[PDB]
DNA sequence: ATCACAGGATGTATATATCTGACACGTGCCTGGAGACTAGGGAGTAATCCCCTTGGCGGTTAAAACGCGGGGGACAGCGCGTACGTGCGTTTAAGCGGTGCTAGAGCTGTCTACGACCAATTGAGCGGCCTCGGCACCGGGATTCTCCAGGAT
DNA sequence: ATCCTGGAGAATCCCGGTGCCGAGGCCGCTCAATTGGTCGTAGACAGCTCTAGCACCGCTTAAACGCACGTACGCGCTGTCCCCCGCGTTTTAACCGCCAAGGGGATTACTCCCTAGTCTCCAGGCACGTGTCAGATATATACATCCTGTGAT
């Protein structure tokens, strides 16, 4: 019941496709590692707030609203998953 | 009564004209050690307390005995008073986001004096073996005040004290201490209290055992500053028209105790007495006699006699308040037994009645 | 041995990925990453499929926006290739 | 139970602008998120203005001011024009 | 007994007024909400709603459709500076991005 | 001529526990007042939201606690929680 | 009637409890405020207040002063990573900035 | 009043730049800098005016400026709050 | 005819201006700038002296922060001199 | 031709004495906090229903991973020249302070139109249902791209 | 080394048909909107006080302005190299559809008890007043850092 090393589940092509969508044409080899190190931080901050909201409500299952509130307060908002 | 004292003082000073080389040897060893400590992750911030000097002589009759302090900054600490002792505390660390490198010395919440001392001794012991031109030996432990005692060739001894530095408001137990207001002024007192205070590894010992991880408050730097800035005029002694005997009286008081301790070092009666007691008593006498005219160099004889009398009163009544921590009795029966005080009382009284012959005899 | 030159495909892919709306990160891999992170805060957590998708879209949108700023930094330096430091600069200016 | 949304009102507006245009369930979900987001902000500022000026009541005036603080450019202006009328008429209705 | 009549009709609006009034009076915005506040607000929400839908409908035709999808909302918003600004921090599910390519990357 | 409220008196007292011998300028005090009102509003604001989200009419020590966690970073949030948890534990026991 | 006692003293706090109890009611943060909410919050505000004042006091001492000025508050807040962020968007009147000079600008 | 943007002197700009750690300043910075400061002021002042007018006042107070700044992600401490 | 070399004084000034807290923009000039802008929204408007100061401090804080990011951009481009581009890039990344 | 040193020049930090106005502390209110009391609605608890998340299986398929060759960009090094920095001398208007005016903030007291509140009635909107039509996907053909060879520059 | 057609070879657009499942319209019903009357108090309004923001004057003087010298920096050009890109072949596990189990979210019914709202009384906290100490200012002395000559290497 213990997960590990799923950070490499974010594959090289996946990173590139995101980069290309952003208009990036050419990517240095060291980007793949650096990019994951940023994605992860983003997720830690968002997931944690979502968990915090979930715990407050005394639930186990994280719902879309828990995520939306978590994202919202970090200087953004996500449309289409509720409200 | 001053003439005999003046001859003694001259003798004591002249014995130190030889030191410049001894101080050199101490410096050689100290600089070497500091390099290693700076290489060590735990002691990377270590440095000398008495900045600009590699020597300080606590004992006036021991010119070959040096005392140096290696300080280590602790950026935020929480003190917890040990058993109402007013001077002993546990050291804990406050919230600190960044990594605190002294974590390796922690035991639960408390900074371990034992661990820090053990490693301090370890680093030095391995490092002195890298002193090649000078033979430096580490002596066996006798306590934590001197963390380390080094034996340098056949002439020099160095007592090394490790201290934590805290640049924050002094503990409440010091609130009524440093009673220089009527002597050096209230404004000087305030200036001094803007300076850091120090904590030295020291087990809080009692009759039935001891508390291993306690630290004791230290204000040695303030004591030095006062002695070298003992006037309300400040440049007192920088000119003859203001030459006082405060410094002379302290040397003589220290010398009296040290000479008697040396005389009777074999009978062990005086082992628990130190220059710190003398110096503390001295500051109290200075507080009682705040005017420079009460310390005219011409009155050395009576000033010293009166200093002796105060010290005797403290011994007899078993009371000597820490100058910074008034509820801390340095002469409590719990720290020094009556037998020692009665013995010292008699020896001092004998000396004083015979114009202090112990000052000449060795 | 017929083929396209370096940069021809890259420009093409930029067009295409900008155009489409689907997810670029594989789902099961992403989903597991979310949980691996989540388990460090608490064990025995569960997620609705909508929660995972919400996290994923926000995550991609974040990275894509980051890459846009990264690309500009590389251009400012007179380059085409993005390097780890172009990412770091963009973030620093943002205030992360 | 029974949820509430603006799906029905959004749908009608779409007809006012594009009588022959349909809309996906997701686009509708997005429009619902949008309406709730804008509502909250305006209501939020109106709350604050009333507080700042030491009052208990939110009136059409606080809403008007809130609109300007939140909306850029001319959107704020056209919104004010429409808001003014709706109130003007409702009152005379 | 007068017949019940929707306020939305009185104000010439499509958005509900009574509901907005209800939401304003609670959700903790104020102790009290004036009669004209819900009306003013309903008109504003409706105005903005129309602008997005109108522009999205145009985007739908650029893609030759008769329907609005999340993408058409994204294109409608980001090609209008004022809406883009109002919603400049909004992530829209399945919105994609604008097809912007820097000149320095081109032949 | 209206009584104006501030935390100037409470700020002084805290200052005395940390630094018994120091004072504070009128500007620094004005800043500390701006600071307290900022933090107060945020926590009260988030606590309001939590009550709304979870369908409540009341703010309790939990909404405050959760609000602290969401608003404060790292350990700073934790110590605030420890102190709060205690103050309540004691208050209700005193 | 029994003798009245201040709640701040009771909770071991310096910050007012009754006042916070009240302020939590306004802006309609909620229809209702629970008994332990004012206390929990007062403790939090006091904790944060102490951290800033303590660190600022240390800065004041480094500069050989007997008090805190706006600048000392700024130095304390920014040097402390967690306080830096909490107030990461705050502009302090007369705060000045940290003396950070990029290494690439220095000669050698 | 007119063209008071020129009242922002060159040295004034440089000193701000120095405080930001800027060692050398291009000669075209001065105009570019002004073009940014002005926009900043227009947005902040206008909000302050909006609050002032709402309250039916003519004098802009520090509190109206503070509110104006606040909402742009900029709380300012030291002028009430 | 003693001189300091280029950059010696500039570094000195950086130290000092970072250290001090006072306003760097002259007041009467600044004050008028505020008013000229204000009159474009409304005539016959007034300001408290504290309102003007509040604007000035916020204005400087903004510009200093802008220059810090501008400086980083110039360094990224391997330059010491800041150019209009470095300002423009920093602003853009920040969302302006 | 480069290193480092010493001297001068300059600017900084340092102790010193004096000034003043901004803090720290004390006094006298006075109104908001705290105690005491009832009333009733919200939050807590448990029942329990059933929806949705989890886990597992097997097939297939596109997508990833790996390796190889080769062009193209990143980088270091060089030299030109000009656009900034530094210091000097002259000009400007900022800052200080002091005066005088009154416009507009801020507070008081009165009165009444407005909204909370409550009880009754009902139809606008939400959930569940069926229907079929616009969109996604398949396969084939048209034509619109990129790139190299060979013949001009 | 670089420009100009003309062909070969993919890749991308357009055309027409299949078929499916998600939108869109209809029916029941139920509970949230509307109406209608009562109460009381928040806000509108007028009046008055008097703070403080505007305008003006003259003097002192530190900043700003403009110019001249010269050199460190930005910029463009060249050549090296290595490190990404693009393609093809092999390997992996993501995705899909189907199945079963049961954990936990959502709703229900019921009951206190924990709060809001009320009245009474007093001391904690704010506005004002007064005294003196901390920090600012200014003087003068001594130490630290920077930049040309110059002699040693
Ligand atoms: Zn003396």
């Amino acid at each position: 019941k213990v997960l590990r090393d799923n950070i490499q589940g974010i594959t090289k092509p996946a990173i590139r496709r995101l980069a290309r969508r952003g208009g990036v044409k050419r990517i240095s080899g060291l980007i793949y590692e650096e990019t994951r190190g940023v994605l992860k931080v983003f997720l830690e901050n968002v997931i944690r707030d979502a968990v915090t909201y979930t715990e407050h409500a005394k639930r186990k299952t994280v719902t879309a609203m828990d995520v939306v509130y978590a994202l919202k307060r970090q200087g953004r908002t996500l449309y289409g998953f509720g409200g | 009564g001053a003439s005999k004292l003046r001859a003694v003082l001259e003798k004591l000073k002249l014995s130190r004209d030889d030191i410049s080389t001894a101080a050199g040897m101490v410096k050689g060893v100290v600089d070497h050690l500091l390099l290693r400590l700076k290489c060590d992750s735990a002691f990377r911030g270590v440095g000398l307390l008495n900045t600009g000097s590699y020597y300080e002589h606590v004992k006036i009759s021991a010119p070959n005995e040096f005392d140096v302090m290696f300080k280590l900054e602790v950026p935020r600490i929480q003190l917890e008073e040990y058993s109402n002792t007013r001077a002993y505390y546990f050291v804990k660390f406050k919230r600190n986001p960044k990594e605190n490198p002294l974590s390796q010395f922690l035991e639960g919440e408390i900074l371990s004096a034992s661990k820090m001392l053990s490693k301090f001794r370890k680093i030095i012991k391995e490092e002195i073996n890298d002193i090649k031109d000078t033979d430096v030996i580490m002596k066996r432990k006798r306590g934590g005040s001197p963390a380390v005692t080094l034996l340098i060739s056949e002439k020099i001894s160095v007592d090394i004290t490790l201290a934590l530095e805290s640049k924050s408001s002094w503990p409440a137990s010091t609130q009524e201490g440093l009673r220089i207001q009527n002597w050096l002024s209230a404004k000087v007192r305030k200036q001094l209290r803007l300076k850091p205070f120090y904590l030295v590894p020291k087990h809080a010992k009692e009759g039935n055992g001891f508390q291993e991880e306690t630290w004791r408050l230290s204000f040695s730097h303030i004591e030095k500053e006062i002695l070298n800035n003992h006037g309300k005029s400040e440049t007192c002694c920088e000119n003859k028209e203001e030459k006082c005997c405060r410094k002379d009286c302290l040397k003589l008081m220290k010398y009296l105790l040290e000479q008697l301790k040396e005389r009777f070092k074999d009978k062990k009666h005086l082992d628990k007495f130190s220059s710190y007691h003398v110096k503390t008593a001295f500051f109290h006498v200075c507080t009682q006699n705040p005017q420079d005219s009460q310390w005219d160099r011409k009155d050395l004889g009576l000033c010293f006699d009166n200093c002796v009398t105060y010290f005797l009163q403290c011994l007899r009544t078993e009371k000597l308040e820490n100058y910074f921590i008034p509820e801390f009795n340095l002469f409590s029966s719990n720290l020094i037994d009556k037998r020692s005080k009665e013995f010292l009382t008699k020896q001092i009284e004998y000396e004083r009645n015979n114009e202090f012959p112990v000052f000449d005899e060795f | 041995p017929h083929r396209y030159r370096p940069g021809t495909v890259a420009l093409r892919e930029i067009r295409r990925y900008q155009k489409s709306t689907e997810l670029l990160i594989r789902k099961l891999p992403f989903q597991r990453l979310v949980r691996e992170i989540a388990q460090d805060f608490k064990t025995d957590l569960r997620f609705q499929s909508s929660a995972v998708m919400a996290l994923q879209e926000a995550s991609e949108a974040y990275l894509v926006g980051l890459f846009e700023d990264t690309n500009l930094a590389a251009i400012h330096a007179k380059r085409v290739t993005i390097m780890p430091k172009d990412i770091q600069l963009a973030r620093r200016i943002r205030g992360e | 139970s029974r949820k509430e949304s603006y799906s029905v009102y959004v749908y009608k507006v779409l007809k006012q602008v594009h009588p022959d245009t349909g809309i996906s369930s997701k686009a509708m979900g997005i429009m619902n998120s949008f309406v709730n987001d804008i509502f909250e902000r305006i209501a939020g500022e109106a709350s604050r203005l009333a507080h700042y000026n030491k009052r208990s009541t939110i009136t059409s005036r606080e809403i008007q001011t809130a609109v300007r603080l939140l909306l850029p450019g001319e959107l704020a202006k056209h919104a004010v024009s429409e808001g003014t009328k709706a109130v003007t008429k409702y009152t005379s209705a | 007994r007068a017949k019940a009549k929707s306020r939305s009709s009185r104000a010439g609006l499509q958005f509900p007024v009574g509901r907005v009034h209800r939401l304003l009076r609670k959700g903790n915005y104020a102790e009290r909400v004036g009669a004209g506040a819900p009306v003013y607000m309903a008109a504003v929400l409706e105005y903005l709603t129309a602008e997005i839908l109108e522009l999205a409908g145009n985007a739908a035709r650029d893609n030759k459709k008769t329907r609005i999808i999340p993408r058409h909302l994204q294109l409608a918003i980001r090609n209008d500076e004022e809406l883009n600004k109002l919603l400049g921090k909004v992530t829209i599910a399945q919105g994609g991005v604008l097809p912007n390519i820097q000149a320095v990357l081109l032949p």
